[PDB]
């Protein structure tokens, strides 16, 4: 009866940690935010339209100057933007087609990508050569990689569907570290503005934190009722929004362990694909199925500033380090800026 | 005197039934579409010569009620040089639509690399030149001559018989009876071909074909059938005017033109909103 | 125009030259067949792969008749196929294998699952998917020689329990091709080619082009209206 | 045989290591947050838009 | 990288010549390619351009009509043309390479030049300084003047430093007034405001010593300075 006992041991511990969660909830966010008056109508118009891509879009990621921009298409291609004039900086052929995933180095050095190939190939930008290289390829997955995001110019993490993540040494392209512990699939992972922990959210309905250079689970958070699809991390570093398949968004929080709020209306029946703080997090915002993101105020979880203009789903959104624009792509082969 | 009422009730329908239709499909394609791959330019180019078309009616229905030229020879110079060329244009855009879709099935391959952007363009530039080279012979034919006491109309002045033939048989030759002979042949062609493809489609693309082929023929066969008869009794040593057959001649030729502007009207619902090749059927603001 | 330096003069005529590049490529790549290849496991797929003179995704290239034939394999992918299939939804056609000589023969730890039985479920399933709609589906059953040799002294009735007709090759293929057939449920939309492959029979890729030739011209007549 | 047994053990393992960590109340992070919030609600520049002779975008 | 010119030799006056420069270790059709000259004894002066694509060309007020530049990709060369040659055509000849995008330093890498022996809302700039006395381990400050505002309406600054060391070819020292080039030590700086503009040296070393020249790219044509001979 040893399997039982482990077993009901797991139970008991799991009904430990159920009370221990039960006794810490007073009372919920939307009742100490009940005198805060609400941000009133928001309004964003299309100052920028970028063109040049011949399929559907799958990635986008944002430099830290505020100036350059990285996108991923299924026609093969990494594109390299100048979002002030609306000029082409890079364009790079890749060798695998099936693509989903695009990294910007916060030096501006190197980019990343990945996809059906169980492969993640970096790539050099500053060259004496004036071309842009292929500088290494790293293999040790066994499923399709789904995110990626570099630390600094040698160190990188990524995310895969074999339920397992990666922590990798680029120089010598070995795994430094592995971490195991979900039993489906891990779409999406996010950093913290430290390096120092991060956050994955997996297809069996679950979410954990683990630390970087223990390389252990340190915490888990249950609660949507379908796959993840998209997690973001709060600015000051203390929580983090996640949105799954049932139309639903939500808050969770890492120092009371608990659940925060959901963002979710009557109308909508349809999918998240992907999700953004603002600089001062007060404006969530949200892709969705219906060719149309929405934004959130974060504090009240009441507001729809639809910023419609798509003709098909919106696949990846991003906000600028400074904050003054944002950014969606979409499955038609269109870029938008909008402030 | 019942001329002038059947005109103005025709170009009154025509005009009533076709700009709007042009309107919606320019405004459509032009200002909604973010992307336009090559049959959007082709059916935006014959909304554009449909209202070319379509545009020049005022004059004639001030001629037709006032009972006088009022608008100068350059006015009757230009309104005819626009008809003319609006008309040539529409008619060969419609030959030039008919040809694309043979190729398209006689050859699937070879028309995978040859139907792109800058050859449709090609192809409509030189259309249009064509088109423009083509109504010339009106522009040195209709001059201004007083009618009554105080009554003026425009209308041609050939200086001879011999080239009242000419104008009017190029005219029937070039306007009416080769377009007319490539649409029918690549239709038939279309049609025989059709029938060893073992997979089915035969509900509602027959009676598209059908239907382009009486649409043209209804409206653009009698007046090039009294353009030939008037042709004829040229040649024959008779003058126009002479005689009741003359008269009655002369007289069936002020309605028939009448009844050409309304093909202009019926070119948007066929090529752009039946259901058969539905490029406008989805998106209508009509409800 | 007149606003810029000269340094941003060349910025554009540089962006000018790589928008050029890109719509060629764009251009070029548009005239290619996609064939995406399935089968359920140890169906004869490698032979038919072999025949035609041929981790993660595996594709292979070939050219017949001045077409550019890519073929992609994606046996070895063992996640969620609601994942990653809508990255194949605008190909050309769906290769599908099967083998007529496993109608009698044990698949899984459980005696009662036979593969032929699986294999219609893989089928269904692929058939009648949200994504696939409006895609025809090229069909192969293997393995023919061996199900004549095998049915002389094993009978069809050992997986069909309501067959009630005779024991000959020429019945038994055509009712297993027949209820192969009957599983397509949109019938209006799509079109279903069958085909008996053989050792000898190079015919098999010849049989191929002939039905991308039907799809193309199909697709034609959706482009210059008429459809 | 004893490889469940591993992993019924290692899953006890985890959430017992799980189970001792200190938490605090709601209440606490909702005041943190909304402190957060409201501190740098002025350099928001979607949330209060600067005026035109600034804007990158135009 | 390595960029070799070829042609270079006596000419008698009128005649015509032909110069070359093969390109070896990049990707020579991403660039956009000058011709500069230098006098036997005076600063350097700017001669003739071509860009990627072959797209735009553009000569020098003295020579507009008379010279011919070319390219050609498939083998990677570059061609000058020459044609009725006076006796201020003896000089020596640099070609020098060039990338335009956001980011980007120009003018990073110079050949090593050949030599021929012949036997106006142009900016004016204004070395004003022609040598300075110094010891190692000392700080120096050498400073350069305009006629016009370097400063366009986007926020950049158009000026650019080069140093030229006894029986060499000159090798860029900064970009657009404030930016180090790559692979040049830390004790090199510049600064200034528009019309006047400062390059400080500190720390001296040996070898560190040569004529320094500045150059604006606001317009064309580009226009040189005189140079200051630093002395030791
Ligand atoms: C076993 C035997 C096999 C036989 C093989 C052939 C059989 C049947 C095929 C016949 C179809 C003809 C092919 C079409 C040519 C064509 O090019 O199409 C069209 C191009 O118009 C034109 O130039 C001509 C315009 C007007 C017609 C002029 C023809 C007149 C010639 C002389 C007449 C003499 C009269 C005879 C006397 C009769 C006796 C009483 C439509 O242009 P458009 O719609 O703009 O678009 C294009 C582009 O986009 C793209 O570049 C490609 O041209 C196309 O794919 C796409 O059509
Ligand atoms: C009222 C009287 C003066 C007659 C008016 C004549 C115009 C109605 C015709 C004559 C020349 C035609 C033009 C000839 C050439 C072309 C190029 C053609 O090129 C394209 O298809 C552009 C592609 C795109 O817009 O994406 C667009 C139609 C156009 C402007 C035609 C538009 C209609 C025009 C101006
Ligand atoms: C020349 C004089 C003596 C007669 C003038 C009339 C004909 C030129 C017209 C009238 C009827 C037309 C026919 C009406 C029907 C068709 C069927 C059509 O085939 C289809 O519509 C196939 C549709 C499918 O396969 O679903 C091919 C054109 C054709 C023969 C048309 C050819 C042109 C015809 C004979
Ligand atoms: C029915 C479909 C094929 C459309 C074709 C219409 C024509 C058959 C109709 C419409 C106008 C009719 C014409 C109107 C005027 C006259 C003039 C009239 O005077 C004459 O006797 C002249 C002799 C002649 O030229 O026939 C003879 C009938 C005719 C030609 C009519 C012939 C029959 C026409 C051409
Ligand atoms: C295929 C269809 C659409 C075209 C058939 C032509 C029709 C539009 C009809 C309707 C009015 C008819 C016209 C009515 C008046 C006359 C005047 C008529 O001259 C007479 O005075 C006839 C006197 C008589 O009846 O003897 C000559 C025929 C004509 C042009 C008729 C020709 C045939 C027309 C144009
Ligand atoms: C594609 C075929 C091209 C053949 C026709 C081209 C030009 C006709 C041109 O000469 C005359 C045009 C006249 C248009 C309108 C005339 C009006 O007078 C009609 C009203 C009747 C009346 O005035 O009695």
């Amino acid at each position: 009866s040893e399997l039982d006992q482990l077993r009901q041991e797991a139970e008991q511990l799991k009904n430990q940690i159920r009370d221990a969660r039960k006794a810490c909830a007073d009372a919920t966010l939307s009742q100490i935010t009940n005198n805060i008056d609400p941000v009133g109508r928001i309004q964003m118009r299309t100052r920028r339209t970028l063109r040049g891509h011949l399929a559907k879009i799958y990635a986008m990621h944002w430099g830290t100057d505020s100036r350059l921009l990285v996108s991923a298409s299924q026609d093969g291609k990494l594109i390299i933007w100048d979002s002030y004039t609306t000029n082409k900086v890079h364009a790079i052929p890749l060798r695998s087609s099936w693509v989903m995933t695009c990294a910007y180095a916060p030096s501006g050095n190197y980019v990343a990508c990945g996809g059906l190939d169980n492969i993640c190939s970096i790539y050099n930008l500053k060259t004496r050569e004036g071309n842009v290289r292929v500088s290494r390829e790293l293999a040790g997955h066994t499923g399709y990689l789904s995110c990626c995001r570099f630390l600094d110019d040698n160190q990188i993490v990524t995310s895969s569907g074999d339920t397992t993540c990666a922590l990798w040494d680029i120089e010598t392209g070995q795994q430094t570290t592995t971490f195991t512990g979900h039993t489906g699939d891990v779409m999406s992972l996010s950093l913290a503005p430290d390096t120092r922990l991060f956050v994955s959210g997996a297809c069996d309905a679950s979410a954990k934190l683990w630390d970087v250079r223990e390389g252990m689970c340190r915490q888990t958070f249950t609660g949507h009722e379908s796959d993840i699809n998209a997690i973001c991390f709060f600015p000051n570093g203390n929580a983090f929004a996640t949105g799954s398949d049932d139309a639903t968004c939500r808050l969770f929080d890492l120092r009371a362990d608990q659940e925060l709020m959901t963002y979710s209306h009557d109308n909508i029946i349809c999918g998240i694909t992907s999700v953004s703080f603002s600089k001062s997090g007060r404006l969530l915002l949200a892709g969705y199925d219906d060719f149309n993101c929405n934004v959130w105020d974060a504090l009240k979880a009441d507001r729809a500033g639809v910023l419609a203009g798509h003709d098909n789903r919106v696949s990846c959104l991003g906000v600028t380090d400074d904050g003054m624009a944002v950014a969606t792509g979409s499955w038609d082969s269109f870029l938008k800026i909008w402030n | 005197e019942f001329i002038s009422l059947l005109a103005i009730i025709l170009l009154s329908v025509a005009l009533a039934v076709g700009l709007p239709g042009n309107s919606f499909v320019v405004w459509s394609i032009l200002k909604r579409m973010q992307k336009r791959s090559v049959t959007a330019l082709m059916v935006l180019n014959l909304a554009l010569a449909d209202l070319a078309v379509l545009l020049t009616a005022p004059f004639f229905l001030h001629f037709l009620a006032q009972g006088t030229w009022s608008f100068g020879l350059a006015g009757c110079r230009l309104c005819h040089y626009v008809c003319g060329v609006s008309m040539y244009a529409s008619v060969w855009l419609i030959t030039a639509m008919s040809l694309d879709r043979s190729l398209a099935v006689a050859r699937p391959f070879v028309s995978q690399k040859l139907r792109t952007k800058a050859m449709a363009r090609r192809v409509l530039a030189g259309i249009w030149v064509l088109s423009f080279l083509l109504a010339t012979p009106v522009l040195a034919y209709r001059t201004v001559v007083p009618w009554k006491t105080n009554m003026s109309l425009c209308f041609p002045r050939y200086p001879s018989e011999g080239h009242r033939a000419f104008h009017l048989i190029f005219e029937a030759v070039t306007g009416f009876l080769l377009p007319f002979l490539i649409v029918v042949a690549s239709y038939s062609d279309i049609g025989r071909r059709l029938q060893a493809r073992r997979f089915r489609r035969s509900r509602r693309t027959g009676r598209l074909v059908v239907l382009i082929i009486l649409t043209f023929a209804a409206f653009w066969l009698p007046y090039h059938v009294v353009n030939l008869a008037e042709a004829g009794r040229a040649l024959a040593g008779q003058a126009a005017g002479l005689g009741l057959v003359g008269k009655r001649l002369s007289l069936a030729r002020n309605v028939l033109i009448a009844l050409a502007f309304l093909s202009s009207s019926v070119n948007p619902v066929l090529y752009a909103f039946a259901g058969g090749g539905l490029l406008r059927s989805a998106g209508v603001g009509f409800v | 125009g007149c606003t810029l330096s000269a340094e941003d003069k060349a910025a554009v005529e540089r962006s000018k030259m790589i928008d050029r590049n890109l719509r060629e490529d764009g251009e070029k790549a548009a005239r290619e067949v996609k064939l995406l290849l399935l089968g359920a496991g140890e169906s004869g797929k490698n032979t038919i792969v072999k025949q035609m003179k041929i981790t993660g995704i595996v594709e292979t290239h070939f050219t017949f008749k001045d077409l550019h034939f890519k073929m992609f394999d994606v046996g070895a992918q063992r996640s969620e196929r609601k994942k990653w299939i809508h990255c194949f939804e605008g190909v050309t056609a769906i290769i599908f294998c099967v083998a007529l000589s496993d109608y009698d023969l044990v698949l899984a730890e459980d005696e009662e699952m036979n593969r032929m039985h699986a294999s219609m479920k893989l089928f269904d399933s692929i058939c009648n998917n949200k994504w696939f709609t409006d895609t025809s589906i090229i069909l192969f059953l293997n393995k023919k020689d061996l199900f004549e040799e095998k049915i002389k002294k094993s009978p069809l009735t050992i997986c069909y329990p309501e067959y009630a007709g005779s024991n000959t090759y020429e019945e038994a293929a055509a009712y297993i091709q027949c209820q192969f057939e009957d599983l397509n449920k949109r019938k209006d939309t799509k079109e279903i080619y069958t085909h008996f492959t053989c050792s000898t029979d190079t015919k098999n890729v010849q049989f191929v082009f002939d039905a991308v030739t039907d799809v193309i011209i199909k697709n034609n007549l959706k482009d210059c209206g008429l459809f | 045989n004893t490889a469940s047994i591993a992993q019924a053990r290692k899953l006890v393992e985890q959430l017992k290591m799980e189970a001792n960590i200190d938490r605090i109340k709601v209440s606490k992070a909702a005041a943190d947050l909304m402190a957060y919030c409201e501190a740098h609600a002025k350099e928001d520049p979607l949330l209060t838009p600067v005026p035109a002779s600034e804007n990158p975008f135009r | 990288v390595q960029l070799v010119e070829s042609g270079g030799g006596l000419v008698q006056p009128g005649g015509s010549r032909k110069l070359s420069c093969s390109a070896s270790g990049f990707a020579f059709s991403s660039f956009g390619m000058h011709w500069v000259r230098q006098a036997p004894e005076k600063g350097l002066e700017w001669v003739a351009y071509i860009s990627s694509g072959s797209g735009t060309i553009y000569y020098a007020d003295t020579v507009k009509g008379r010279f011919t530049i070319s390219r050609d990709d498939p083998k990677n060369t570059l061609f000058l043309q020459m044609t009725s040659l006076r006796s201020e055509d003896t000089a020596m000849y640099y070609c020098v390479r060039s990338i335009y995008y956001y980011g980007s330093s120009p003018f990073d890498f110079w050949g090593q030049g050949t030599t021929l022996t012949v036997s106006s809302a142009d900016i004016v700039m204004t070395q004003a300084t022609s040598s300075v006395p110094v010891t190692p381990g000392e700080s120096v400050s050498i400073s350069c003047r305009s006629s016009k505002s370097l400063l366009h309406s986007n926020g950049n600054t158009y000026l650019y430093w080069f140093l030229q060391r006894p029986g060499q070819s000159p090798q860029l020292l900064i970009y657009r007034m404030s930016n180090l080039a790559s692979g040049v030590p830390d004790r090199f700086s510049g600064s200034g405001s528009g019309t006047a503009f400062t390059l400080t040296i500190s720390r001296l070393e040996a070898e560190d010593v040569g004529v320094y020249y500045c150059m604006q790219h606001l317009e064309y044509p580009l226009t040189f300075g005189a140079g200051t001979k630093l002395e030791l």
